[PDB]
RNA sequence: CUCUUAUCUUUAAUCAGUGAAAUUGACCUUUCAGUGAAGAGGCUGAAAUAUAAUAAUAAGACGAGAAGACCCUAUGGAGCUUA
RNA sequence: CACCAACUUCCUAAACUUAAAUUGGGUUAAUCUAUAACUUUAUAGAUGCAACACUGUUAGUAUGAGUAACAAGAAUUCCAAUUCUCCAGGCAUACGCGUAUAACAACUCGGAUAACCAUUGUUAGUUAAUCAGACUAUAGGCAAUAAUCACACUAUAAAUCACCUAUAACUUCUCUGUUAACCCAACACCGGAAUGCCUAAAGGAAAGAUCCAAAAAGAUAAAAGGAACUCGGCAAACAAGAACC
RNA sequence: AACUAAUCCUAGCCCUAGCCCUACACAAAUAUAAUUAUACUAUUAUAUAAAUCAAAACAUUUAUCCUACUAAAAGUAUUGGAGAAAGAAAUUCGUACAUCUAGGAGCUAUAGAACUAGUACCGCAAGGGAAAGAUGAAAGACUAAUUAAAAGUAAGAACAAGCAAAGAUUAAACCUUGUACCUUUUGCAUAAUGAACUAACUAGAAAACUUCUAACUAAAAGAAUUACAGCUAGAAACCCCGAAACCAAACGAGCUACCUAAAAACAAUUUUAUGAAUCAACUCGUCUAUGUGGCAAAAUAGUGAGAAGAUUUUUAGGUAGAGGUGAAAAGCCUAACGAGCUUGGUGAUAGCUGGUUACCCAAAAAAUGAAUUUAAGUUCAAUUUUAAACUUGCUAAAAAAACAAAAUCAAAAAGUAAGUUUAGAUUAUAGCCAAAAGAGGGCUCUUCUGGAACGGAAAAAACCUUUAAUAGUGAAUAAUUAACAACA
């Protein structure tokens, strides 16, 4: 079936400017207290989450170097230490990961 | 590229039209534009109105004080004002206009016959009349378009010059023709503002020793709806004097007062037409 | 291309200036605007004559309203005024009813009386004096 | 339609240059000169149409007679084809018989 | 091609007199050739009409359309030049007066079909325009009240005249 | 088939990116009876009737593309067979 | 016992009388030349001298429509990296093609989208007396008996220069092919494409994200009945069988 | 308040005049599969042009094509299905611009050459064959401006009701009136062709006769011609696009048909000793569904036939259109073969289809008779018409005939303005409905009358009212779907 007539610019304006087809405004945008960048209420902050993932990559890069190959997963717990820190008694017999930089303020 | 210059010439004219509509030009006084001779224009002004003027007097009327200041400032880098003629011309018009009104409407109050004269010598009427007689074109001043207070002054100065040349009787015809005509089709209270018309009516009836009127409802329609019509009639000694329509009883009652007043002062709609027949 | 028409711009604008108040592509496309403008001109010419007939119907409608307020039908009112040698036309009669209510009422009584005189003359037969308002002035 | 947005440069014509000033001179060479020369001999143009006039078919046939043997191959092929087309139009087609 | 939006930034008014309201500033900015359809860009340009700069930038940051990112960068440059070149005091004191999309110069290519047939393909482009005006956004629209509706109706009835008569 | 049902994949629908085709006199594009060229959204008479989108059905627009076929004509053609 | 109703007729001003092939006459838009004019004009002489319509020709832009259709296996410590889930024509030669090869840089155009490049620019590359191609001493003389593991064995279609006789010369390595994700089909086309080795040790990825409606396509399962379906057991089947014209 | 766009002037070209030419372009390479430094192995256009087409068919025939000085003799003598047509010579005339190395009432980027180029691109090949550019004195001044200006969009979606407008109105919409345009049909369309919109381009051409305006005049004309008022000069005219075909010469067998030479492939199992059997590779294509601008201009998914032979496959060569090849399907010969493709003859021809561009005034048809390989066309009569000369016409029409037991005929009058002769010219040669009278028996013919609203009969080509066409807020009228169940 083919169109029997051309549709006019007036009719076309009514189809594509209908309120059903317009972009809706958002009411759930807020500012992040820690960084001051914007976020949605039900979603994690992107800027703050970006910090954590960067550190996570560094730790995992170090973990890869120590193991030296695949199929080398330890059977004991893991822990991370930064320069100026030494293992406690409770830390005995647990894999230790060493980072050159100092302990990040946010990391506890 | 077609050969010929005639189509290119025509299109330049249309580009001129388009530019004018989008960017209208600032006003200019006719003296600047071509085809202007001051002496000839003044003479035609008098002959147009079928009145004879003395050239020296008429020219003085158009000159204004502000014009003198501008010329001297340019001069640094004689004339004579129209102040004398303005005062004389305005004074006679006020007296002449009052004389016309009192004879036509003797009963009408004194304050009334002052409002109408003030109405007919205001900027609105005088400026409107002045422009259509070319007075603005012949005026000499430092600002164009001419401000209304300046335009009004030069108008009465011209009447003053006419008074000196041809005397009172001629000028009285001049005021009748051009100023009295402006009240055609105008209702009284449109030119005179009266609040609380009933209060004024009560005092007027007292002077002739008539009893205060009694308000009553002569006719009624659609009272409970949002579009009601009311007729209220003022009854005196059980005798009807006036009847008025209105949306509400208070509005309709106030309307009856104005109808009554108009009859008392003889400024009704069906009153005798004014008389311009007299050639004297 | 020795000779080419150099004036087509102004020939187009003659049609399109008469189409600016239309709706649709009729107000800017020459092949469509030209057809619509000629249809408008034909309607304009035929409506000059129809206008005069329409206004007469309006006058007759308003006259019937004014007469019935005094109890008269339209045919009786118009016919009897003619028998009294009154030659006012329908256009002016409408003006009196709207703007001169008292004068219109006077004419209403005159037409009614002449009608009554005709009825009396019809029923009574033989030679009898003619009605006061039923006397016709003559010209020569 | 679209029109120029500027005026074209002006055209200036000299009406008293030599060619214009002396136009017509010697058009009466015969009557005022004892008829030694005919005015037609004053004409400049193609060899086959000096002092002669004709319709398009006549012009084509006359051109071939005068310079047909000194023409280029392709030009002569087109001239011959034009003659036959004009022959069939003027002798077989038209409103009037 | 026309480039007039750019030149609008170079108008110079004469100095204002002391007894006059302070004239607000105006900024015009655009980006010209963009690989995006103008029909699609319209919906984005329409949304931010009338809003302040901060509210506009907030809504743009969480839209998924490719056009949203491009509009945001144009908005940021307009804000920067407003303070740096047009003597605007406070960054936040700005609202979007005008925003719209326009057609650009496009390209034609071939689109293949299944019986040796083909079609004509267009690679489409668009422009984006904005005007920034200093000051808080103007107040929104208030629908007519019932009393306001009625007052119009009486006005209509009062305007009537007696038609086609003396 | 009586007499159909359930599940998964592809399609479909919503979001992001790129983006064709036949078609198109203008359209502010309703129902019933009548008129008519077996024929009316547009004509006559009645009736109904706030404005716009999204997803579905195929009665009508004598719906679109048919190199689709049957009948006739032209002092238009071509292949075949001859006595 | 009337009224209303057509430029029919009268009135003010005017006018001077009834579809169409074809036929007779008065003007005029545009441009050029002669002679004039000077914000675009006059009298004459001329012509490629006027387009709402030829399924007209060329270019541009709409409608259908932001519609039909198109695409990348997962996580990470990252795209010539690791591990996991699944699939099953690969490596060479011939013919053809002609820089699509590799690195860096770009992000315009190209890939029907991104990432990344197959795109743009700049610089580089394929090495042979053995693999492959081309490769001029002369004149005479002369042939019964296939192949197939060739023995046995038959058969029928009867079947791949050598060696001698004389003449002449009497120490040599130049030249050319060599890359690739590639060719014929308008396309990065579910098509076509010879031979040798081998069958996973080689080579690869069906899902952009989400949702679980109708209709449409494909697969599998089904109570009781078993051709009642239909032009016809077409299609499907836990059947894949027999006979006759 | 602007996007997409638009404005521009010179690159070159066209027709004549003039003139022969001596232009034949470092080194090296090339006729070998050209552009490869040396021996193999020899090298060479063509017998008369045809057909289309005109003759309204076609068969003898058909200007130019197929060249031999201008002007005249002359469209004459002659030739010809004696018809379409074709067509001389004898004999007269002429030194011509003659540096005119120059000229243009020729074109200016859709024009003028196809051309910025025989390039890009398409085809195996012969061959076909495009599109477009724009600042200023200076860019060693940052690339210039100018334009409410096309369609299309944006700024700014919509608001009961209707060919979208017109009369209007205080008021945009509401009320009233109104069956889109061109062509074709029977003067009729809600019939049927054609059109998405914008810009540019795109179709009537000739001088025998006639009429008008001048010169001279028994003569006119610048040699050859006409003349019993003529002769000389000027002005006045007759379209566009579109086939299936036919002929000449090239180019094609890398697809397909068949053949020649040199090569190659065929596992496992049962039989035997084979155009045997089961069934892969490989070759083919029975049946069904999907797909139908498809992945594909013939495919995909399943299911099927052959598979040691008349088997299949590779490389190179051969046969060419009046032909070749064919286990004959009138199959195949580079996607479209009852006869290939390309260029040319060629602006083939078309009694058939479509189109054919400003205004005003005036007049006007019937579409009956005759002939025609004629009925989809044409010629003659008849009609109409423009001009001119000069004199009776139209309606009516007594008797008295001729007829047999209302058509001719046209005295005298009256109402009235036409009619004949001369000269020139096309178009048209099918109608439709109503009302009468017949004839073949609802159609079909023949004969007399009327009609083609803007009003009326409901809408309403054909019935009824209506002498042209203009402005007005005047008036009198016409036609006008309605009419008023027993006894007596
Ligand atoms: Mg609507
Ligand atoms: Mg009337
Ligand atoms: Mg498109
Ligand atoms: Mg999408
Ligand atoms: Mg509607
Ligand atoms: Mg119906
Ligand atoms: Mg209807
Ligand atoms: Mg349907
Ligand atoms: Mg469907
Ligand atoms: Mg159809
Ligand atoms: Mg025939
Ligand atoms: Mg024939
Ligand atoms: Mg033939
Ligand atoms: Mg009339
Ligand atoms: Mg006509
Ligand atoms: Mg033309
Ligand atoms: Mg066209
Ligand atoms: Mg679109
Ligand atoms: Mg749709
Ligand atoms: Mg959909
Ligand atoms: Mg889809
Ligand atoms: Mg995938
Ligand atoms: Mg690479
Ligand atoms: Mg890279
Ligand atoms: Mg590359
Ligand atoms: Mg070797
Ligand atoms: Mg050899
Ligand atoms: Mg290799
Ligand atoms: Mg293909
Ligand atoms: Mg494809
Ligand atoms: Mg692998
Ligand atoms: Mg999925
Ligand atoms: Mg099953
Ligand atoms: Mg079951
Ligand atoms: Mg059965
Ligand atoms: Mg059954
Ligand atoms: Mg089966
Ligand atoms: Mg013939
Ligand atoms: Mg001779
Ligand atoms: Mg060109
Ligand atoms: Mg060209
Ligand atoms: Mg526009
Ligand atoms: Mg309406
Ligand atoms: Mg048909
Ligand atoms: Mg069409
Ligand atoms: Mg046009
Ligand atoms: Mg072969
Ligand atoms: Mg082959
Ligand atoms: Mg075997
Ligand atoms: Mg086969
Ligand atoms: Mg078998
Ligand atoms: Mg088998
Ligand atoms: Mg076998
Ligand atoms: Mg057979
Ligand atoms: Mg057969
Ligand atoms: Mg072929
Ligand atoms: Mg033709
Ligand atoms: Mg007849
Ligand atoms: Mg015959
Ligand atoms: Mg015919
Ligand atoms: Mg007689
Ligand atoms: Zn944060």
């Amino acid at each position: 079936a083919a169109p029997k007539n051309r549709r006019t610019i007036e009719v076309n304006r009514c189809r594509r400017r209908n309120p059903q087809k317009l972009i809706k405004i958002k009411n759930n945008i807020d500012i992040c207290p820690e960084c001051g960048h914007l976020k949605q209420k039900h979603v994690l902050c992107g800027y703050c989450y970006e910090k954590v993932r960067q550190e996570t990559t560094k730790i995992r890069q170090q973990i890869g170097a120590q193991e030296g190959g695949p199929f080398r997963a330890p059977s004991v717990e893991t822990m991370v230490l930064y320069t100026g820190e030494k293992p406690s008694e409770k830390d005995q017999g647990k894999r230790i990961v060493e980072r050159n930089i100092k302990r990040p303020s946010w990391f506890t | 590229v077609k050969k010929g210059f005639r189509a290119a010439f025509r299109f330049q004219k249309e580009l001129e039209r388009w530019r004018l509509l989008r960017c209208p030009p600032p006003p200019v006084r006719r003296s600047e534009k071509p085809n202007w001779d001051y002496h000839a224009e003044v003479q035609a002004f008098g002959s147009r109105l079928q009145e004879t003027f003395s050239l020296d007097l008429l020219k003085t009327a158009f000159i204004n004080s502000c014009y003198i200041k501008s010329e001297e400032a340019k001069r640094q880098s004689n004339l004579k004002d129209n102040q004398e003629l303005f005062e004389q011309g305005l004074s006679f018009s006020h007296r002449c206009l009052t004389q016309f009104l009192e004879d036509e409407f003797p009963d009408l109050p004194a304050e009334g016959t002052e409002s109408l004269v003030s109405f007919l010598t205001g900027e609105a009427v005088v400026c409107h009349v002045a422009r259509n007689l070319a007075v603005e074109q012949l005026t000499l001043s430092a600002e164009f378009p001419v401000p209304l207070p300046v335009l009004r002054q030069t108008f009465f100065a011209v009447i003053g010059a006419l008074l000196q040349s041809s005397g009172p009787e001629r000028a009285a015809l001049f005021i009748r023709d051009f100023l009295i005509t402006q009240m055609t089709g105008k209702e009284l209270f449109e030119m005179w503002t009266v609040v609380n018309p009933m209060g004024l009516l009560v005092e007027e009836l007292k002077k002739r020793n008539i009893s205060a009127p009694e308000s009553r409802l002569t006719r009624q329609s659609g009272s409970t709806t949002a579009l009601p019509l009311y007729f209220v009639g003022l009854y005196c000694d059980r005798k009807l004097i006036a009847e008025g329509p209105g949306e509400t009883v208070l509005v309709a009652e106030e309307e009856a007062a104005r109808v009554a007043l108009r009859k008392l002062y003889g400024f009704t709609e069906n009153r005798r037409p004014w008389d311009y027949s007299k050639p004297k | 291309l020795r000779n080419r028409l150099t004036d087509r711009y102004w020939r187009v604008q003659e049609v399109l200036k008469h189409a600016q108040h239309f709706r649709g592509r009729k107000n800017r496309c020459y092949r469509l605007a030209v057809r619509a403008v000629t249809r408008a001109f034909v309607k304009c010419t035929k409506a000059r004559r129809l206008k005069k007939r329409n206004l007469r119907t309006l006058w007759i409608n308003r006259i019937t309203a004014a007469s019935q307020e005094h109890g008269l039908k339209y045919p009786a009112f118009i016919v009897n005024l003619i028998k009294c040698q009154v030659e006012l036309n329908r256009k002016v009669l409408v003006d009196l009813a709207i703007y001169e209510p008292k004068t219109f009422k006077s004419l209403a009584a005159l037409a009614k009386r002449r009608q009554q005189e005709g009825f009396a003359a019809a029923l009574g037969d033989g030679k009898e004096p003619e009605g006061i308002f039923s006397r016709v002035v003559q010209y020569h | 339609a679209f029109v120029r947005l500027t005026l074209p440069p002006p055209k200036v014509v000299d009406r008293w240059n030599e060619k214009r000033a002396l136009f017509g001179v010697y058009d009466n060479i015969g009557i005022l000169g004892n008829f030694e020369k005919h005015p037609k001999e004053l004409i400049k143009g193609p060899v086959w149409l000096r002092g002669w006039r004709g319709n398009e078919l006549q012009r084509c046939v006359r051109k071939k007679k005068f310079v047909g043997n000194r023409m280029f191959i392709e030009d002569l092929h087109n001239l011959n084809k034009r003659i036959s087309y004009l022959y069939k139009h003027f002798n077989r087609h038209g409103k009037y018989r | 091609i026309s480039r007039k939006w750019e030149k609008k930034n170079k108008i110079v008014y004469p100095p204002q007199l002391p007894g006059e309201p302070r004239r607000p500033a105006e900024i015009y900015h655009c980006r010209r050739q963009i690989k995006y359809s103008k029909d699609k860009m319209w919906y984005l340009a329409k949304m931010i009409r009338g809003m302040s700069i901060d509210q506009a930038l907030a809504q743009l940051e969480f839209n998924d359309k490719k056009g949203a990112q491009i509009i945001k960068e144009v908005l940021l440059e307009a804000q920067d030049m407003a303070v740096r070149d047009h003597n605007v005091e406070f960054r936040s004191n700005l609202h979007i007066a005008e925003s719209t999309s326009g057609r650009g110069q496009c390209l034609k290519r071939i689109r293949y079909h299944g019986r040796g047939r083909f079609g004509i393909m267009e690679k489409v482009y668009c422009h984006y325009f904005v005007k920034l005006v200093e000051g808080p956004p103007p107040p929104p629209e208030v629908p007519k009240t019932a009393v306001d509706h009625a007052k119009d109706y009486i006005q209509q009835l009062r305007s009537r005249t007696i038609i086609h008569t003396l």
